[PDB]
């Protein structure tokens, strides 16, 4: 019952085999909440595509580890692992054992970790400039949202440069993205602090308060008593001194009058996820009752005011006296489906440089370093005696499936690409990757184009991918139990 | 009916898929399993249709399609079936778009009318015979796919010298070249550069007795005091001793084709018997030859009696010396078949560059001609052009290349020629079937006759009109 | 529930064809109607592409893609969704046999984005701006275009008289033209020549209660009260039901009930509302209150006309009479009850914010007045888009043929895989002028085959004549359409086809 596990993981790769690269195909994602989505992100497929075959889940948990400590290489987990087991079936057809093949991959993983630093050609300059971040973030824009290589390269760079001076404090949790209905990507902008699209309900312009609190005769008597009840609540807020009150629910017409009576800025936020962002930044939590005057659950902010950017009244929550490391990228888009696809490409770019906060090392992509890595591992496999030759030799051919995906997804023949990728590297022309062109099957230097991946990303992508192929091959039979 | 015509289209659609990959020099073969059980594998598409026996009335139209093309032209019959096969696939789509077959027939006949005109406006005349030579280049490309290419200009010049010395009109100022050609033989002269071209036919026989000489410069050649005697009936031992007394070089048991080639080379006529129904006469000065020199050359294990400088020969003889049996045998057929390439080009004098350039260049002119006629004839003439682009698209697969790329690079070069006649634009460009790229056929030498491309488009269009003229199905 | 590869794309290709076939015959002015029935049995007969797809509600996801793309068409242009979904699916049909030939779906996206950008550049090349051509007045040329929209209609005989009202109806508006501000009302009786144009706000006025020879209609500076309260004595919503144990108190129960209407109408006199345009009916007793108090009233009006009056006088619709003040009341110069068509009608003329108007339709049949409403509304659109966008092109399918000539002639000199893909993109653009012949009953074979022959000779503004079964110069025939419409429509079409071709697998979350 071993091949049934290989056929299970083989099918999971063929779905994301086409979503790889910039010319990859989109996916008709039907959400469980009676919603329709269209994208080409491989990470979102598995979240919705419920693969119940537990043999393939080991590859998914490896892809989930590709989200921790790194934010790229998800296709590497599914493609490289899926190609490893496809060729592993060719070995067992001859009559090889499972342990010798596992041990051969355990050795090849150590040989691959030593060749990758040799192929590190260039890296970042560590200047904290906008041209440095935008020029290198072109790799994150690839295969997540094509065509916006110019727009998002500078937009993402503007939010990270504000935090790079805070050495060792750059995080993806500090960059919260917002999206507003608009014409297109041209109306996008970048702002500091937390910016929310909802306008200010009150007529208060600016306030530097730190206290931010997030939340027939008888017929006319109780109707006016409610007006005294609401006034007593804003008076309770005035007793606390909170000039900025963030409302999670609905606001009465009389509350707008009392909010301006005591000079209290009143802001409404219907989105719960936007309210959760305030819990982790200023310290103010959302209380369920009608405005509890709890001075302990109020946050701390140096300045709060209303702004208008792109013809949209938006409230600003920045920190002038403190250091400040929060940035908000406000994108504009007419279609909510495609507008969210851009939101994911932004998170992919923020996390790419979050790993570059460590030792900055980059490797060219596009089939350049993967064949150079497969060319050197094959050299160790030819001279290394013993029965490990069949596993190490095929471990190099597993690296070939990735440029084969870049070839087929680009409409280019897969065999002609690898034949030319091996000829240029036989002559020593390193850093030569496949040129993205539907008509030109030729190749060129990717370093001259400005395509550079993360050295620290390929490490964990090759390790988690090979360890998953070991975990799936060690299990030769799946047996059900009833607790 | 709409479903009756669909069955005639799907019927003929499968006949072309059987001989689709069999066309071209790198075409795929197919098995011919007869009813007994014998399997036969062939590569040529013409014989496939001859033995392809499938019961369908719509399919037999394509069987007789090649029979008429086999007698007049005798080549390229497979490409005639593919053109008509794809035309009905598109013509049925017109009927699905509420188009009557009558309007499609008249549009196809005019698309065929202008197709012959645009071919005639892109013809080339017989040239490269005096003053200029690419016929070297025309024959050099004919032998590029073999090991003989190591010595290009050496063997390439022997092709031009062997095809030019065999000139003879013989009919009303026709001149073509006969089916008979130079006798190519092999030798073991320790090298390939020792291959020599002699402008005279050599007889592969022995001189008989050793006492007589192997050299004679006599004019009289008796073909049955002539010294060179030839007889297929056989000469007796006591009879040959009398020729030793006479001084003649007799040869007995000679083949009729070798004797007739000498009678044609020497200007003689084969004499069957001496007795003129009443007596006995040698027929002196009646059927004797006219030659200047006759000598036998020392050849390895098979001597050749070489005759040189006759009155009218139209023949030659080349000796292929080499190092090993493999080196000499492979260059025999590469030398005889590559010679047939230029032989037909120098004969049938009105030729045209082929190699996919004809059907591709015609797809541009007929496209614009559809937008000039109108009146329920545009979509018929417009789709006739798309049917012709399948021939270079088919060869794109047989050449193991991209199916869509080679056809398009070929059209863009011809389109620039129509925009303006400047020399910057590429004109008369084909496709290299051996490499899978564009290639200028005027410099490469990929020529074809005029009667091939013209009659193929007529027979393919006329047969498709017959299959589409059918509009009923009766079964008794 | 999952599937990918070549055959998965065919399911989306053949699925989009069914959506186009559902609205294939609705393109054009003489297109066929379609009938859709809801759960309540209400049958709606119409040929509007946006209303058909809004009620079909196809569960297939591929069909939902064309609906969202057409929804944007009303935002970027305003109308013409039938041309979007039809042209969006035609790209998918011609590329169907090429998907099975072994070609990748992504290669077609590089071709469509090439041809889409090439066509927009050619629209601006042939487009001609017509502002003061031959120094003919814009009011004169616009009427010549209005008669063309009403040609081959019910009022084709006296279309010269109707054209004066099409252009003048828009001239009374501000610089920003808007069709929602324009109302059209039908009046039973009268001939086609007896039609009129009202620059004010008029309503049906189905008020058939008593109160004749009273309520003086003429006012100089009246105050328009937009109420939503019923002013009937024994009103279904305003009533009283008290039970007491005293004989003399039962009289007071009718007094307190009598005070419900009396006190409510008293605030109307305190505010000074001389004209009351109410949604709910007004009883017979309240009609006499406005008569004795020197006021006018009129109920039984839909909510559509109250909003036209809200933005016309500059007031605001209020629910009750308590908040009735000058801040929500209206104002006009001339107000008078007319007897057009024998029925009584009211209209407010001379308001400061008179950004609306009303068209009175007359005729001996209700079905004739409905078709003229859409024919007249169609003539306003040609006059509307001609004013806002002065750069127009040869409409009526003339421009689709020039694009087919440019993109095809350009693709011929383009080596690579883009010749059959842009060539098929050009062959797909010929379907709009092919289907308008079918949607008008003409033989599309003789027109399209003869239409393409003129463009090869140099015809750039020759297209399909909806009236006669022949070819004519659509630019000289006042058959104009803007450039941005054809530009914004073609890009949305390729945006729909490229989004469908980019999708290769269908995924369904089991839940
Ligand atoms: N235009 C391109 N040129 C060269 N390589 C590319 C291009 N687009 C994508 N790639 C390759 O595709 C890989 C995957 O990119 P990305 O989508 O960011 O990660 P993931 O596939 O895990 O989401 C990268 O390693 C990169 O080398």
């Amino acid at each position: 019952a071993v091949y049934r596990n290989i056929q299970a993981c083989k099918e999971l790769a063929q779905t994301t085999r086409t979503a790889y690269g910039p010319n990859g195909m989109n996916k008709m994602v039907i959400n469980h909440l009676e919603k329709l989505f269209v994208t080409n992100d491989a990470a979102t497929i598995l979240r919705e595509l419920e693969v119940q075959h537990p043999a393939a889940k080991m590859i998914v948990m490896a892809s989930h580890m590709q989200e921790q400590e790194v934010g790229d290489g998800t296709n590497f987990v599914l493609v490289f692992a899926g190609a490893l087991l496809e060729l592993a079936e060719e070995l067992l057809r001859i009559g090889l054992s499972v342990s010798e093949v596992i041990e051969g991959y355990e050795i090849a993983c150590r040989k691959a970790h030593e060749i990758l630093p040799n192929l590190v050609c260039c890296s970042a300059k560590n200047l904290r400039d906008i041209d440095e971040v935008s020029s290198l973030l072109r790799t994150s824009i690839m295969s997540k949202q094509y065509g916006n290589e110019v727009f998002l390269a500078k937009l993402i760079a503007q939010a990270c440069v504000s935090i790079f001076p805070d050495s060792g404090h750059f995080n993806v949790d500090n960059i919260r993205v917002c999206k507003i209905l608009g014409s297109g990507i041209s109306s996008s902008s970048v702002l500091h602090g937390m910016v929310f699209k909802k306008e200010t309900e009150g007529d208060v312009t600016s306030v530097k308060d730190a206290k931010i609190a997030v939340y027939a005769e008888e017929l006319m008597n109780f109707s006016k008593g409610e007006e005294n009840l609401m006034d007593a609540q804003v008076k309770a807020i005035a007793d606390t001194g909170a000039n900025v009150v963030v409302t999670g629910g609905k606001v009465a017409d009389m509350a707008l009058h009392y909010a301006n009576k005591y000079n209290i800025m009143l802001v409404r936020l219907n989105s719960k996820w936007d309210l959760r962002r305030l819990c982790k930044t200023v310290g103010a939590t959302a209380l369920p009752r009608l405005t509890p005057p709890v001075l302990e659950e109020m946050g701390h902010c140096d300045s709060v005011y209303l702004s208008e950017v792109g013809d949209t009244q938006v409230v600003v929550f920045k920190h002038e006296k403190e250091d400040g490391a929060i940035s908000t990228i406000v994108l504009r888009g007419s279609t909510d489906n495609l507008m969210d696809d851009i939101e994911r490409a932004v998170d992919d770019g923020v996390n790419t440089f979050k790993v570059l906060t460590r030792d900055k090392r980059l490797v060219p992509g596009g089939g350049a370093t993967e064949i150079e890595l497969a060319k050197q591992i094959t050299s160790y496999g030819e001279t290394c005696p013993g029965l490990e030759q069949y596993a190490i030799k095929k471990f190099a051919e597993a690296f070939e499936a990735i440029p084969r995906a870049l070839a087929e997804n680009s409409g280019v023949k897969a065999n002609e690409v690898i034949s030319k990728l091996y000829a240029v590297h036989q002559e020593g022309n390193k850093n030569v990757g496949l040129d993205i062109e539907a008509e030109v099957p030729a190749v060129k230097d990717m370093l001259e184009a400005g395509i550079l991946d993360t050295y620290l990303g390929k490490y964990w992508a090759i390790k988690l991918a090979t360890n998953a192929a070991v975990t799936v091959l060690r299990v030769d039979q799946i047996i059900m139990a009833k607790p | 009916g709409e479903t009756i015509r669909s069955q005639n289209v799907m019927a003929a659609a499968s006949i072309a898929n059987i001989v689709k990959s069999s066309l071209g020099p790198v075409g795929l073969d197919k098995m011919l399993v007869d009813d007994i059980g014998d399997v036969t594998i062939t590569n040529d598409g013409a014989t496939i249709l001859k033995l392809l026996e499938v019961e369908h009335p719509a399919a037999k139209v394509l069987c007789e399609l090649a029979d008429l093309q086999d007698k007049e032209v005798g080549d390229g019959t497979t490409s005639v079936v593919i053109i008509a096969a794809e035309l009905l696939k598109n013509a049925d789509e017109l009927v699905k778009q509420k188009i009557h077959p009558t309007s499609v027939i008249s549009g196809y006949r005019l698309a065929c009318k202008e197709a012959v005109r645009y071919i005639n406006e892109n013809l080339i005349v017989n040239t490269d015979e005096l003053g200029r030579d690419c016929l070297i280049n025309a024959a050099k490309t004919s032998m590029s796919s073999k090991i003989i290419g190591i010595n290009g200009d050496f063997f390439a010049n022997m092709v031009v010298d062997a095809v030019l010395a065999i000139k003879y009109t013989d009919i009303r100022g026709q001149p073509r070249y006969p089916v008979n050609s130079v006798n190519i033989l092999k030798a073991h002269g320790r090298s390939q550069m020792e291959s020599m071209l002699i402008s005279g036919y050599a007889l592969n026989c022995v001189v008989g007795s050793q006492g007589m000489p192997k050299r004679i410069v006599n004019a009289k050649i008796a073909c049955l005091g002539a010294n060179v005697i030839l007889t297929t009936g056989g000469i007796d031992d006591m009879c040959l001793k009398y020729f030793v007394e006479a001084g003649a070089m007799a040869v007995r048991r000679v083949l009729k084709r070798d004797l007739k080639r000498i009678a044609k080379a020497s200007g003689a006529t084969i004499l069957s018997t001496l007795a003129n129904l009443e007596g006995e006469e040698t027929f002196e000065a009646a059927m004797l030859g006219q030659a200047e020199e006759v000598v036998q050359e020392r050849i390895c294990d098979d001597e050749l009696i070489l005759i040189k400088n006759t009155k009218a020969r139209t023949s030659a003889s080349i000796i292929l010396r080499g190092a090993n049996d493999f080196m000499c045998d492979e260059m025999e057929r590469s030398l005889h078949d590559a010679l047939c390439v230029v032989k037909r080009v120098l004969e049938s004098k009105s030729v045209v560059p082929g190699g996919g350039a004809v059907e591709a260049a015609l797809s541009i002119y007929l496209e614009n001609y559809a937008t000039s006629m109108g009146s329920r004839e545009q979509l018929a003439i417009a789709e006739f052009a798309r049917s012709l682009l399948v021939i270079p698209n088919t060869l794109a697969v047989n050449a193991a290349q991209d199916s869509t790329d080679l056809v398009a690079k070929l059209r863009a070069f011809h389109n620039e020629a129509q925009v303006n006649p400047e020399r910057k634009n590429l004109k008369w460009i084909g496709l290299d079937l051996s490499n899978g790229k564009p290639r200028d056929n005027k410099q490469a030498g990929v020529f074809e006759p005029t009667i091939v491309k013209v009659k193929s488009l007529k027979f393919a269009t006329e047969a498709a009109i017959t299959i589409l003229r059918i509009d009923d199905l009766i079964k008794l | 529930d999952s599937s990918q590869g070549i055959p998965q794309l065919v399911s989306n290709i053949s699925a989009c064809q069914v959506i186009a076939e559902a609205v294939r015959t609705t393109l054009g002015p003489r297109g066929m109607d379609k009938l859709i029935v809801d759960g309540r049995g209400k049958a709606t007969i119409s040929n509007d592409g946006a209303t058909i797809l809004k009620l079909l509600d196809v569960v297939h996801p591929a069909a939902k893609t064309l609906v969202d793309i057409a929804k944007s068409q009303d935002a970027e242009v305003g109308d013409g969704t039938t041309s979007v979904t039809l042209l969006a699916a035609e790209f998918l049909k011609q590329v169907k046999p090429y998907v099975e030939e072994g070609l990748h779906p992504q290669i077609i996206i590089r071709a469509f984005r090439t041809a889409t950008q090439l066509a927009v550049n050619k629209i601006k090349e042939i487009a001609v701006t017509v502002k003061k051509a031959d120094k003919v007045e814009q009011r004169k040329l616009l009427e010549k275009c209005a008669m063309t929209a009403l040609s081959s209609k019910l009022i084709s005989q006296q279309k010269a008289f109707f054209a004066k009202m099409v252009v003048d109806a828009v001239m009374m508006l501000d610089d920003l033209l808007q069709l929602k501000m324009i109302g059209i009302k039908k009046v039973q009786g009268g001939a086609l020549e007896d039609s009129q144009l009202v620059a004010g706000v008029a309503f049906k006025k189905t008020f058939s209660y008593a109160g004749f020879e009273m309520q003086p209609k003429k006012y100089h500076n009246p105050k328009i009260a937009l109420l939503n309260v019923e002013l009937e004595l024994k009103a279904e919503k305003d009533n009283a039901e008290i039970r007491v144990h005293t004989v003399e108190d039962y009289q007071a129960i009718v007094d307190a009930e009598w005070n419900i209407l009396y006190d409510k109408l008293e605030k109307i006199h305190h505010s000074g509302a001389k004209v009351v345009s109410s949604k709910l009916p007004i009883g017979d007793v309240a009609t006499q209150y406005f008569a004795d108090r020197d006021m006018f009233c009129a109920g039984r009006v839909p909510e559509e006309d109250l909003k036209r009056t809200m933005m016309a006088c500059g007031g605001s619709i209020q629910t009750s009479v308590n908040a009735l003040s000058a801040d929500v009341l209206g104002r006009c110069q001339v107000f008078e009850e007319t007897q057009i068509g024998g029925e009584r009608y009211n209209f407010f003329t001379g308001c400061p914010k008179a950004k609306t108007c009303t068209f009175i339709l007359r005729g001996g049949a209700e079905q004739f007045m409905e078709e003229t409403e859409r024919s007249l509304h169609d003539a306003i659109m040609i006059v509307r888009r001609a004013i806002k966008n002065d750069s127009v092109v040869a409409g009526g399918g003339a421009i689709e043929m020039e694009l087919s000539k440019y993109l095809r002639d350009y693709s011929r000199t383009i080596p690579g895989k883009q010749q059959l893909l842009i060539g098929a993109y050009a062959k797909a653009l010929e379907i709009i002028p092919r289907q308008l012949c079918d949607n008008a009953g003409f033989d599309a074979t003789n027109i399209l085959n003869k239409l393409r022959a003129r463009h090869a000779q140099g015809g750039t503004w020759y297209g399909v004549d909806i009236n006669n079964e022949d070819i004519a110069d659509n630019f000289e025939a006042f058959v104009w359409e803007p450039a941005m419409v054809r530009i914004n429509a073609l890009t949305a079409a390729s945006e729909a086809a490229c989004l469908i071709v980019s999708v290769d697998e269908t995924i369904k979350n089991p839940r």
